[PDB]
């Protein structure tokens, strides 16, 4: 019946195109209902917020609420049902009278989607009557009013898929708050420390960029994060004083010296939030957006790969490049964002670089391992592939990872059946829909480029082709240093055993084998070697170029025939 | 009144299937 | 928190907030939170719809609610965070990853566990640590359970024989008789220390619950059963059987605690015998593949069961799986193959050699026909070694027979 | 009459625009953060002390930019009005020219000049050749000379996850297609809507197929629509449709000339 | 659960058969059970019709419902399934405990087959429990009924194969509905145009002659398309009267005349249905179900040879089924044409089927050979399942050397599958018609007598007859006479077939094309349209 006077819109940031919006479909016809009566038109706008869970829905609809000033009533769907089945349906009546008869009002049906689902599968018949004379409400509001004192009905929900399609037509205005942008989480930023303590070197424009894919409610658990950091060293303090009282592991004692006071309460100094501390809360912060479906990221960086030049260029100009520089590529034509079909012969490093771009690129990054989409259910599988892309656009940039794409979308034959074939058109749209300034890079890597569809191969789709192949004789020197040293001989041993003529079909997995044969056969050696010098622990083994001498040996080629995956 | 808990229906499935080829 | 009325389920939950808000400052724990706030989206049902979207609101009453200096947390622990409403999952901002122990954890676990207890002084924690991968901390807890009980073996038969001997069908339902006639007769049990080597029993007797589905029984056989095979035996005891003993005696040369070998030669040579061996002799977990047994009718179920066995073998390594005749599951990818086998071929490329990482997981191959298997599985780092049993020498029969 | 709705609606709105600058423009010559924000402290300043908006009406310049703001629900599934493509942004392609204007333009603008000599309409064309080559945009630019409807509607966009009703989609796309008629249906990518009609297709294919064979029968005659469809592996594409009098004379659409590619650059 | 006395059996025809069975085993145990009282034998009979959808099985059981008099219950199958599992078969147990307690009783399942399917592959509970239900519930009724009174159950489906085998032998009678004859038709035909007044051209045995594979619902279909159009004079006199009372477009002016009278009622005359109207509303109404090829032999030139022989073996065997048959010429089952491509053997095929007002069918070549086991020869069966169904029919196997080569040592295991499936089909008022160029690689056992045995040989004109033919091919476009005898004789037609003929025809219109848009840049075909038409058309 009163506003809530308690949360004001400067409370609320990173909404300006939303409040822009919001601005003349419903603070206007509450407040300035009389240029309408002299226009003559009635207003049936049902506003319905919808975004992202956690964007400041809610929030945003208490703020507004106070702010225009006039009757609000607010409506929880929950406490709709009183525990009648006639009585739910009297909650709702004595809504929209109340409000017509206090009009100008306003109602906000939060979480209308409670009350409001698919009338289809609503097999209770209270469901499936609160649907109905919630929308006879509306109704009722065109007609039950002097076209002047308008009574605007706002609903907001994180799953406008649920609402019934009898209800969604009768929302006419639906606002789309989204995502905020980098500009947008700046403000944000600045809005959730304005009673904190903070120190100079906080730039929270630095902050924005360092933060994509983050909701106004992520952002305010960085802070909270932040916040928890600045009373660490009011945390060890703390302790020192149990420990020097008090003359099991480390952690456990802490919380048994903590135990044991719990009223000699000591005061906290009022510190404030560095910039390193806020470094320290991003991390610490993970994004409801990446909760889930999303892998962790890599270990393997430019320094696992060795060689593979042309490939690293390639990655570091349309992945890795735009991410970190949006800016300076977009200014000669090169959109952030790209579909990369990896693709050659088994065992040389498709896999390897897209875990490297995974982890040098900073992005968020989602693996599918084959055909992991695929469900028995009917639609659940099509749903996976579009839930999959709802939040690779959600959490841009994002890395996909096609991993051996050829079991996703083969080749469209007789042979194919109606469920792969539903899941393969379903992958089409969706990579149409991944925008040229959407944020999305879509990589895919296969062995087998001659079963992959073709039409997944086209501009705007995969489109960009590029060509892992086996090493040339100085690659693999490249290779195996970058092994190697990676596992600890020196290096100028390391190229006469890569540049041995029984490496001429090596891949980059082979030379991994080859590294591990060399490893097996020092140990034999050292078996030996500590029963001869023996008959104490401290033989040292150590890999020697005998031991790769004998590894040439019995290390073979994986790969049979090269040109077999130059074909396409 | 007390609402009182009703099964229902079940959902459906797919199932995969082989085919010979003559040739 | 559920009721009978149409309105008083969500209304306990409703009190349960407000409640704590009005003790505050409280702790709340909601215990098995997927059982109530699982995904609406698939809980097709209006009560349990409006269960979830009663603790959101209830969550957000709390943040605005609660004075100043006066704080609610709350609590909520779940194993499957996979069915909780992602409404709901951002609720909480912290989100804490309680795995499987490692080595150092499991044997401050067992002291923790072994804390009240009258131990002796020959108990090698750290020896008990390295010897029970997979186990969690209630596994643990009944490995300490089934020690104890070992305690008073001794303590049972004494009893047994103190009601044996006062008064003259198989033994054991013997004893249950005369302990039947036993009741309120209680005999003193002298407690005495838990010997180490009743730990080691222990050990043997409590089957962790990762190895409750799906893992083979270990086979019989040992090397005294495998006649010649000298130099497979060799590659096997270098490949899988070294490295599970002495993990960290091969790390140090940089090996990675993970193999891949296919044994391939002609049919009745031991393949599967040396395998069994292998699995046997390595005293490690052991998954069998009998062929393609792996695969079903429904869509998409035939990749999540080979996904599904290598989430087992990982969270027990070191575990070996033994594909046995791999070729019916590995297939070559042809344009002939189909669509239900070429998604089985692919999946075990991803789970063998991908972005995931299945260290601790040793995978054996027998088949009569190697060159039927994909090239890409036949790779460094899926199944990097290919072992040739051939046939017996004139020697090699001698030994084997 | 939904869109038009619409329209009078985005026109309401954009008639009060000019009330609010007005009223926001008062409060701040009463008070000497980002700006939408602003505008909302100062209207909440005032609130009681209401200030009369004047009463303006809707002028012509206000409906012409409501029009654009508006997108018609045709538009949504393809429907689209004429083309602004004409011949002078197809660069070169006489012989496509000649070929679309005596089996297609001809017969779109002379529907009885036509069936004077025995030339039945609804002759059917399938554009082919690489992608990027202009397949849409000469298909855009016949639209535009026939002066016909145009609808783009792709083979994988009118798929939907359900038993029937991706071939019934297609019987209703020719439902509205007639309802405006002279139109132009326009198949892209036509290729993954109708492969082939083998003995291995299950009756869940085949019921597009066959739905899609029938309307091409039922087409032009009686209507006045001419099907386009567009693929670049012409053999990949159904035998069905490439029979005379579906779907017979074969364009190729594909090598641009030197200076097509300079005004693309 | 009254009987409505509403849709009588003079309404219900074609039926003469089933309305026989149905009297001794439906009637007679509802209303003369005394009879079997005095016996004392129950009789309880489940009567299940079939067939096609829209063959009048509804109707059927609601016509017998009205007429016999007792209590009647329909029951839908899909109305019986509730939202609750066990709300299913509390409907079902409240349907033959009624009938039970009012006794006698008819009961209609209507649609059984959507809940009495196959409980094996509905592996559902519900599914499985609900036929279980269903055949409890008729044991009930041979238990607990009375000896006084039967209770009759009557179903109808149109798959009577998806019923449960456990449920098909509960309904021990079973009525195939299968598709009316020519004088079934002509029956259902008279029942339908019953209350109407009619003229005297009307003959319905024309009609019935020219509506193959139509069943009772499409037939009232054609019957209320020729009612429209018998009301067209009727609306226009009404629109003259509404303009005479009245000194906007036009259709709008005439709902706003009519608008203006209403309660004022003028008499509109009482006209009849003629028979032209009849032949357009058959023309406006397409079957559910092929279509009669528009091809008469106007569109044949000359070929009289080949149109005696085919006139004499397929098109006289169908006007005069008895003057026929009178002298034991049974009617082959086909003409093996043969001769080479383009020369019209497909042409005539489509004359044979629309002169003979049957149903045609048509196989350009290897359309029906497949990779798998199984498809192939499925196809070559369900050419003939719809050929029967939509009886009479014309299958015409266009280059059938394709699909029937001679069963030689070098066969393999693909195409000697196929001939086995179509020798045994022949076997089986089905007209098939093969073509192919290479007579010696067809299958002997094809062309033996029953089978394909009558070869008819189509080949190419000399010279008089490829003049009647681009005649005949310009005739039905529409130069004069005189032209066309030029173009004809011309020695660059030398090996001109029919095909090429009518693809001369085509490049002579494309060339008034070319004339045309060059007149309106600075229409009647010419001569030199022609001259460039012989340049540009080959043989092949
Ligand atoms: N732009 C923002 N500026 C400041 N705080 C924000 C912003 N967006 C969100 N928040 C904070 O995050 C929380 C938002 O709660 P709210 O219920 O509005 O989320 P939501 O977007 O409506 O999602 P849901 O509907 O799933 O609850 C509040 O604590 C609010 O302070
Ligand atoms: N350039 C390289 N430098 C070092 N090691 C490499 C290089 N390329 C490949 N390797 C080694 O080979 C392994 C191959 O892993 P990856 O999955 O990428 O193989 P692949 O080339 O993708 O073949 P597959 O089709 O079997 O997946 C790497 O993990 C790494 O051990
Ligand atoms: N080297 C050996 N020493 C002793 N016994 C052997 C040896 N090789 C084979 N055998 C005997 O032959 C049996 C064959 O069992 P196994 O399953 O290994 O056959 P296989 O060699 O695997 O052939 P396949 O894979 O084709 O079944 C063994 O169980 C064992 O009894
Ligand atoms: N033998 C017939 N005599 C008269 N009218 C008939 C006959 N057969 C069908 N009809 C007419 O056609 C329609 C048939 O209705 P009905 O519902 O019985 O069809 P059906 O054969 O049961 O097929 P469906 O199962 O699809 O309903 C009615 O309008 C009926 O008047
Ligand atoms: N006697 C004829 N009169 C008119 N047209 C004919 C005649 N013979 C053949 N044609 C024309 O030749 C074309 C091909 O006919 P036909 O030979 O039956 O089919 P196909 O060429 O596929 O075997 C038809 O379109 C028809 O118009
Ligand atoms: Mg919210
Ligand atoms: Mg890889
Ligand atoms: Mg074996
Ligand atoms: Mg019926």
């Amino acid at each position: 019946r009163t506003p809530p006077t308690k949360v004001s819109i400067l409370d609320i940031a990173g909404v300006d195109d939303t409040l822009q919006r919001l601005l003349k479909e419903v603070w206007f016809p509450l407040r300035g209902g009389e240029a309408c009566e002299k226009m003559g038109y009635r207003y049936d706008n049902g506003v319905l917020l919808h975004g992202p869970s956690g964007c400041g829905k809610t929030t945003l609809a208490h703020a507004i609420a106070g702010s225009i000033g006039v009757a609000f009533i607010p409506v929880s769907a929950p406490s709709v049902i009183g525990g009648t089945s006639g009585e739910s349906e009297k909650n709702i009546r004595d809504v929209f009278d109340e409000a017509i008869r206090l009009a100008p009002c306003l109602i906000f049906l939060d979480q209308i989607d409670a009350i409001a689902g698919r009338r289809e599968s609503a097999n209770k018949g209270m469901e499936s009557r609160i649907v109905a004379e919630i929308m006879n409400g509306m109704d009722r509001i065109r007609q039950n009013t002097p076209l002047g004192k308008n009574v605007v009905v706002l609903a907001a929900t994180n799953r406008p898929e649920f609402l019934d399609p009898a209800i969604r037509r009768r929302f006419s205005v639906e606002i789309d708050m989204g995502m905020p942008s980098e500009r947008a989480r700046e403000q944000i930023l600045r809005s959730l420390t304005r009673d904190l303590s903070l120190a100079d070197d906080i730039n929270f424009k630095e902050l924005a960029k360092m933060t994509p894919g983050y909701v106004g409610s992520d952002l305010q658990y960085v802070v909270k994060a932040a916040v928890s950091e600045s009373f660490q060293a009011n945390i060890d303090s703390l302790l020192a004083q149990a420990r020097a009282k008090h003359p099991v592991s480390q952690p456990q004692r802490d919380w048994l010296l903590l135990e044991a006071h719990r009223d000699e309460e000591v005061s906290w100094p009022s510190t404030k939030i560095t910039m390193e501390q806020f470094r320290k809360a991003v991390s610490l912060v993970q994004p409801a957006s990446k909760r889930e479906g999303f892998s962790t990221i890599p270990d393997t960086t430019w320094s696992h790969v060795g060689a593979l030049e042309d490939v690293r260029k390639k990655l570091e100009m349309s992945i890795i490049g735009p991410i970190k520089n949006p800016e300076l590529f977009t200014r000669v034509g090169i959109k952030p964002a790209a579909g990369i079909l990896l693709w050659g012969p088994p065992g040389c490093g498709k896999t390897l670089v897209a875990k490297a771009v995974a982890n040098e690129s900073k992005a968020n990054f989602i693996s599918i391992k084959g055909p992991e989409l695929l469900n028995k259910y009917v639609g659940e599988s099509e749903r996976a592939v579009r839930q999959l892309f709802s939040r690779a656009k959600s959490s841009a940039p994002c890395i996909l990872f096609f991993d051996q794409m050829d079991a996703l979308v083969p080749r469209r034959d007789d042979s194919l059946s109606d469920a792969s074939a539903r899941v393969v058109n379903t992958l089409l749209t969706e990579l149409d829909g991944v925008g040229d300034r959407s944020g999305i890079y879509v990589i895919g890597a296969t062995n087998r480029p001659d079963m992959i569809d073709e039409a997944i191969r086209r501009p705007g789709r995969l489109g960009t082709s590029i060509y892992v192949g086996l090493p040339s004789a100085e690659d693999r020197v490249k290779i195996l240093k970058t092994l190697y040293r990676n596992t600890v001989t020196t290096d100028a041993d390391l190229e006469k055993v890569a540049l041995d003529l029984r490496c001429t079909g090596f891949s980059g997995a082979d030379l991994g084998n080859l590294m591990q044969a060399a490893a097996q056969a020092c140990l034999e050696r050292v078996y030996t070697q500590r029963q001869q010098k023996r008959k104490e622990e401290e033989i040292e083994p150590v890999i020697t170029m005998e031991d790769w001498e004998k590894a040439l040996n019995e290390v073979k080629p994986s790969v049979k025939d090269p040109e077999k995956y130059m074909h396409s | 009144v007390v609402v009182v808990v009703v099964v229902v229906v079940v959902v459906v499935v797919v199932v995969v299937v082989v085919v010979v080829v003559v040739v």
